[PDB]
């Protein structure tokens, strides 16, 4: 029971964005396709939502003219389609699954980040935070546009005691974030550190090793 | 188009306590009425459906109420965990409509900050820049000075701060605060250090590093 989104873009002002749910397993059956956007910072607001057997799609006159939202049932995939991008169209984009009975949006995709802007892709460079009862550690996810990145810790096994910090915009117009982890000082020169960061607007991935100073 | 108004748009209470959100419809929409719950960053995850029917795996102290109009979504004894905003859709005629949503703090005692200091790391040194990077660990609550004093001089506008969002386990805050100069600025400088006010500490902690020092 999942719904799997595309990566997040960057995309520059009067173009177009495709966004993609994969739903899962071929669970189209027996379920319509909701979109639904954030802007940063604010609520949400619905755009529209597609009948995908039959393919009929319903769109909010906000949005009437601007987005078309398509089903393709051999891939089970919806579609959400955005053009004339404005500024204010930077935000998180998420389908969900509507229920026929209730109206219940039961199931959310993760949500692609798509943000307007004139500036390329610039992938971040990953440096580590080094340590010296307990000790931390982390790693420094520097110079990056646009967001987001996310952080994980040896590929999903340490998530105890870690902290991921919201990125900060530097004045060069860049952000940058860092990701930090306690663990006791006896662990140090056994267990081993990696840190594994992925830019998907840059396609950079980047796995630092955290080393005593 | 059917508006939604949620009351109150934000909220802080104690573990424990009960927890009351209100939605309002504009026009009757029976009782169709879903609440979503939104932990930052995440997705939203739907909590109630039909009015009053918990989404299998929700606990039980969620619960929902009201008919028509007039909405309320109820936390019996709020838990650390219930950190999110919550919202409050109609889906008994198009468009679907949220309410503006409800941000929901927990209230807990005063922690200290474990205080860490980090010097810029060699591979950066070699980019020509230095982020000298200083953590406030496990704290509450959110308001901490950090003030970095190199040489024993006093810094301005060369420094940011992050804060994490309320832990889901404990309700604490972690902050990281960062430092950033040329490389050249950096190797001007012997002593690099951290202050710490906090009312969770009986005075201020400072954590330092000398450049060079192994």
């Amino acid at each position: 029971v999942q719904l799997v989104q595309s990566g997040a873009e960057v995309k520059k002002p009067g173009s177009s964005v495709k966004v993609s749910c994969k739903a899962s397993g071929g669970t189209f059956s027996s379920y319509a396709i909701s979109w639904v956007r954030q802007a940063p910072g604010q609520g949400l607001e619905w755009m529209g939502g597609i009948i995908p057997i039959f393919g009929t799609a319903n769109y909010a006159q906000k949005f009437q003219g601007r987005v078309t939202i398509t089903a393709d049932e051999s891939t089970s995939t919806a579609y959400m389609e955005l053009s004339s991008l404005r500024s204010e169209d930077t935000a998180v984009y998420y389908c969900a699954r509507y229920d026929g009975i209730y109206g219940e949006l039961d199931f959310w995709g993760q949500g692609t980040l798509v943000t307007v802007s004139s500036a390329s892709t610039k992938g971040p460079s990953v440096f580590p935070l080094a340590p010296s009862g307990t000790a931390a550690l982390g790693c420094l996810v520097k110079d990056y546009f646009p967001e987001p990145v996310t952080v994980s810790w040896n590929s999903g096994a340490l998530t105890s005691g870690v902290h991921t910090f919201p990125a900060v915009l530097q004045s060069s117009g860049l952000y940058s974030l860092s990701s930090v982890v306690t663990v006791p000082s006896s662990s140090l020169g056994t267990q081993t550190y990696i840190c594994n960061v992925n830019h998907k607007p840059s396609n950079t991935k980047v796995d630092k090793k955290v080393e005593p100073k | 188009d059917i508006q939604m108004t949620q009351s109150p748009s934000s909220l802080s209470a104690s573990v424990g306590d009960r927890v009351t959100i209100t939605c309002r419809a504009s026009q009757s929409i029976s009782s169709y009425l879903n609440w979503y719950q939104q932990k930052p960053g995440k997705a939203p995850k739907l909590l109630i459906y039909a009015a009053s029917s918990l989404q299998s795996g929700v606990p039980s102290r969620f619960s929902g109420s009201g008919s028509g109009t007039d909405f309320t979504l109820t936390i019996s004894s709020l838990q650390p965990e219930d950190f999110a905003t919550y919202y409050c859709q109609q889906s008994y005629s198009t468009p679907l409509t949220f309410g503006q949503g409800t941000k929901v703090e927990i209230k807990r005692t005063v922690a200290a900050p474990s205080v860490f200091i980090f010097p810029p790391s060699d591979e950066q040194l070699k980019s020509g820049t230095a982020s000298v990077v200083c953590l406030l660990n496990n704290f509450y609550p959110r308001e901490a000075k950090v003030q970095w004093k190199v040489d024993n001089a006093l810094q301005s506008g060369n420094s940011q701060e992050s804060v994490t969002e309320q832990d889901s386990k404990d309700s604490t805050y972690s902050l990281s605060s960062t430092l950033t100069l040329s490389k050249a600025d950096y190797e001007k400088h012997k002593v690099y250090a951290c202050e710490v006010t906090h009312q969770g500490l009986s005075s201020p902690v400072t954590k330092s590093f000398n450049r060079g020092e192994c």
